[PDB]
């Protein structure tokens, strides 16, 4: 089981970037996937999540509508399209699997309020530097 | 002088009032005994106080899709969005059980909400016939070097009329005043008609047809984001009790154009109708008329050119020491003069004379001997 | 809204027991029922230690345990070892459809 | 075990004839044979020959005009030879006031770049090229198998109207022969699979070809030389003053309305698959195992399905496993067996109407549970 | 008669800028308008022209499609929208009137091939520095 | 295509006459019939001196004249004055719908 992020690098202020994540060793299409970030020397900050279908895409308050999460199930890929980037967005971006939701909803579709979850698989993270 | 070069041109001559018909892309030349020759053109038609009846959405987009479900017997789900008037919502039932997060097996309630955003609209306007402003341009046949074929308006007096303010007196600098008594003659009656405007295209359509369109709308009052009848462009799909889907119904732009085939189209406001006017020229006077005849010789500035209506235009410059003076002119007498009472203002400034030559060979004689010009024409 | 607060730092000696609290403001019993804990060792990716307030995944050392109440969630590390030196984060729902992490606790093994 | 929780579920009891369709699950039972769950997971049109591709939304760019003075001939642009451009010749009023020595009708030419923004392609599909994906899940009473929609417990099998009959092997139960007959809604011959983005329909060939829209032939896929550009483009010159080029607007919603009296497709297809099932090569897993001696524990509270049946998840404690679970109230999860004490078992049974007693295990430590249907 | 340019200044490489020009003292709506540029210490370089109607917009070869000329007749304004700017684009940009075409075609509409022209009115120019 | 070439520099003394040539490659008689000339004094905006190959606008000094042939266009400055020190540019059509300037000639008044 692994998650490998790509697309991180140097971006100018106001610039755009598309992060990608390659998933392997599990039933990708049936799992919720999340993006988490960590600014240098700072804490973990939850960014976004997507269900199996892409019919549910949730975002943290600081993502006014600048970021779009998406997935390609047959390609085992997760994406994060980012626009209007600022120094506030400089961070390591982690691709994360919700392995525990799979044991309650094996379809990964239902967006039930306050669902039992657990971010059990993490990628190494990709660095985004808005400079 | 504007009409010279315009194909859709009429030559209206008054007996010893004079009735004319102005419309778009049409020019009119008026002549009367011992009166200046004038050129009329309808430059602009405008609907001024338009009351928006209803505004329709023809292309929409669904954003911010949100869903909430409940386990069986746990009640009906709810979203705040159901109270937001910019959102379209629908309740349904899905199969719930152990394998999808429920302790019980049954039909769990679902709710899907999405933000209805209009991308393109068309507004229907009620226009009062009397609120239809017309812009007429009156250009005298002044034989000015720049006035020939000029479409700017730096030589013509602009005048505005409305089916109410149908009659206007207009002053022409050096020729006096001209009384205009215009009657409205539009194509379709604006009463029970709606001026349907879609971007750059526009039409005049029946009120009931307009109101009976199956599209999301905003009332004339709300010119808003709470589109009524959002359902007409939105569809909720849940065929297998597995998932509810919200789908936009696609642009009705071209659909509308096709539906509007058997309707009165408007170019873009360039209107179908014509203005039947009456012209009083008793207050008009020929500029000069008191000036003496030119003594000197004339020069041909530009080769004689024929207009689309058989008439000819001559550009000539004065050399003698008489100016301001009347230009002596003759088409031997056979042909008639359009630019009546041709006069020189300055030797430096050439003059444009428009005349109707006779059929076949003719002689255009300009000036008095010595140095008389005896030009040849073939109509 | 739900905001999760943790002590900024905790120090412990080898063999000792330490407890890290996760307290919420606009939170409720469900906030703590759904708390998950993450260990982030220096230069390493985070690792899930606890989920559903008190459940420990297989492979995670039995020295890690957790407790929950209607007002807080806590992670307890028994028999402290130098490898336990890490940043610990609690996580739960900020709203019905979004998650939020606590500020993190830096655990120093003296 | 997949059917447990699905509302559109059938209990077929036995060859045995079954009917599979989308959003429908089927439970099969036979004397001394394992209970099986069938579901049609996917219908797919595989070798599709694009007949024609139509433009439903276009954009005009790079507008260029050239005129000539009267008697100076016809104007020309290079664009008139570019197949991505739509051009038209007209006449304008020329004279002194607009740059001509003579007064008359000067020729004009307007060219604009026709760019397609949205299209719909019509595909010819051979009925025999329609692949079906069936999932066979045995009633193994596995702890995770109950209500699972993944496929980590079910053998996937593919059929086509040609390859209608397939033998499928189930690890621990033997093989199952399935002989499927195709029963689609509309005949694919003279029908075109009209695909518009995420929506799709099955429509008459002649109707399709007779659509008044710009199109690219099936041969030219990825071309830019749209035939009939005129159907979405209009040239306006009413007063001989100027020629205008105008786009005719999106036909997306127009198309949807025209496609009302057509067979819509969600590829989730209308048809059903009428199969025949031979179970002579199937065998009950265990059948040779001895009866469980120890006591049982109730892992999850007894739950009722939408079809009145009940599901019990229980864990073994005795030192007999692998062993047959003793059960009494009919049974859906026939021959319930323990594999490991640690792994609980899901048993589905049909309780009788009214008060009943669900007895699991043998004394001492016998479970005597109560039901009310 | 005057032409006054605006919108010039410092722009980063790959950046965008919109130049404007205010016209006064003549019949603006009936005249062709041009943009001409001059790199520091270099020669005059023709950039673009627009007719009365905006139905004819022509560009120099170096403007692949990065520049868009436009006008607002009632506002007596000329614009130059510039994207993907490089050091090659650093220059003074002049707003220019074709006064001689007005004496042959007073409508300023007809895009006749090789017509008689004369750039008789020039603005002071606005400096664009791509740095 | 049409490319206009001018001498890089010309020197003259006060009172003398100088002629600046504008020669084209993929050019024709119409190229020279449509040549316009511009004077750009140091630190000043360009000024139209000649249009339509030989026509001088009003206000422009009679010391400026121009000539045309089917192969070149030329600007002549008679009675050279220090104020004539400037860069001179010829201009014509590159194609039926685009204009192009010559490289410019720096005139030095010695
Ligand atoms: C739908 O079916 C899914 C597949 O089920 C499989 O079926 C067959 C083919 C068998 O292989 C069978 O063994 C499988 O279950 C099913 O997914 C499976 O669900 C389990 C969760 O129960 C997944 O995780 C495994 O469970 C432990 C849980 O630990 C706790 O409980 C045990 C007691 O059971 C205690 O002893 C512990 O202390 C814990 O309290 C997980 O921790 C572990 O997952 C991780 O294991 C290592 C840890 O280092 C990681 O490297 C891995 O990546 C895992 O993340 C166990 O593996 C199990 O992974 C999963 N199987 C598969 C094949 O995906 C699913 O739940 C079913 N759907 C529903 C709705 O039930
Ligand atoms: C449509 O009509 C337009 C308006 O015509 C006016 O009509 C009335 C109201 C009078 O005011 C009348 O005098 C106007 O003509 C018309 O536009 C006008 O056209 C002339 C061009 O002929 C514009 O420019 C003026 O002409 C000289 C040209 O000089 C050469 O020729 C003379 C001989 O005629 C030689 O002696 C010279 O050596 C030259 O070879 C221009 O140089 C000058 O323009 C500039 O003048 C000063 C110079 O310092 C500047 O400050 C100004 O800003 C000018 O740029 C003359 O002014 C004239 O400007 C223009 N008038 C208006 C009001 O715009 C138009 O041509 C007609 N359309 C057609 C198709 O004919």
């Amino acid at each position: 089981v692994q998650l490998v992020e790509s697309g991180g690098g140097l971006v100018r202020p106001g610039g755009s970037l598309r992060l990608s994540c390659a998933a392997s060793g599990f039933s990708y299409s049936n799992h919720w996937m999340h993006w988490v970030r960590q600014a240098p020397g700072k804490g973990l900050v939850w960014v976004s999540r997507i269900n199996s279908d892409g019919s549910t895409r949730n975002y943290a308050d600081f993502v006014k509508g600048r970021f779009t999460i998406s997935r390609d199930n047959a390609e085992n890929t997760l994406y994060l399209e980012m626009n209007s980037l600022t120094a506030d967005d400089t961070a390591v971006y982690y691709c994360v699997r919700d392995g525990v939701r799979f044991y309650y909803d094996s379809t990964g579709y239902y967006p039930d309020s306050f669902f039992k979850y657990g971010m059990d698989v993490w990628g190494q993270g990709t660095t985004v530097t808005v400079s | 002088m504007r009409c010279i070069g315009i194909s859709n041109r009429d030559f209206v001559e008054g007996v010893s009032w004079v009735d004319i018909v102005l419309e778009h892309g049409s020019c009119v030349t008026t002549m009367a005994k011992n009166k200046p020759t004038l050129d009329f053109e309808l430059i602009k038609t405008e609907a001024k106080q338009p009351a928006t009846l209803r505004k329709y959405c023809i292309e929409a987009k669904l954003t911010n899709t949100t869903t909430e479900s409940r386990c069986p017997t746990q009640g009906e789900p709810s979203l705040n969005e159901e109270q937001d008037k910019r959102f379209i919502c629908k309740h349904s039932m899905v199969d719930r059980g152990w394998g999808n997060g429920c302790g019980l097996f049954g039909k769990g309630g679902i709710v899907t909400c999405a933000k209805f955003t209009c991308k393109k609209n068309m507004e229907g306007k009620i226009v009062q016939p009397e609120n239809l402003e017309y812009t007429i341009v009156i250009t005298p046949h002044s034989g000015e070097e720049h006035a020939v074929g000029n479409d700017t308006g730096k030589h013509g007096k602009e005048i505005k009329i409305t089916p109410q303010s149908s009659t206007t007196e207009a002053e022409l600098t050096g020729y006096g005043t001209v009384t205009m008594e215009c009657s409205p003659r539009t194509g379709l009656d604006f009463n029970e008609m709606v001026l349907l405007q879609m971007e750059d295209k526009a039409w005049l359509v029946h009120r009931q047809w307009f109101l009976d369109l199956p599209l999301p709308w905003l009332p004339g009052a709300d010119t808003g984001s709470n589109w009524i009848q959002k359902e007409t462009l939105v569809t909720f799909k849940n065929p297998h009790a597995k998932k509810q889907d919200v789908v936009v119904l696609g642009s009705q732009e071209g659909c509308m154009h096709t539906a509007l085939t058997g309707a009165t189209e408007i170019q873009m406001l360039l209107f179908t109708g014509h203005l039947k006017c009456r012209l009083r020229m008793d207050k008009l006077q020929l500029k000069g008329m008191s000036y003496s005849m030119c003594t000197g010789k004339f020069k041909i500035v530009k080769e004689i050119a024929e207009t689309q209506h058989g008439t000819i235009v001559i550009r000539v410059q004065y050399e003698g020491d008489g100016s301001p003076c009347k230009i002596p002119f003759e088409i031997t007498v056979l042909g008639r003069l359009i630019t009546v009472n041709p006069i020189v203002t300055e030797k430096d400034s050439p003059v444009n004379i428009e005349a109707e030559p006779p059929f076949g060979d003719s002689y255009i004689i300009v000036g008095v001997e010595p140095g008389q010009l005896k030009l040849n024409w073939f109509k | 809204q739900s905001v999760l607060t943790q002590p900024v730092s905790v120090s412990g000696s080898p063999g000792q027991s330490i407890t890290i609290s996760c307290t919420g403001t606009s939170s409720n019993a469900d906030t703590y029922n759904l708390v998950s804990w993450y260990q982030q060792r220096p230069g390493k990716a985070p690792k899930l230690m606890i989920y559903e307030g008190t459940k420990r995944p297989s492979g995670v050392s039995n020295r890690f345990s957790a407790s929950k109440s209607a007002t807080a969630a806590s992670l307890t590390i028994s028999g402290l070892q130098p490898e336990d030196e890490a940043d610990y984060y609690c996580c739960s729902y900020a709203t019905s459809r979004t998650l939020v992490f606590g500020g993190g606790t830096k655990l120093t093994v003296v």
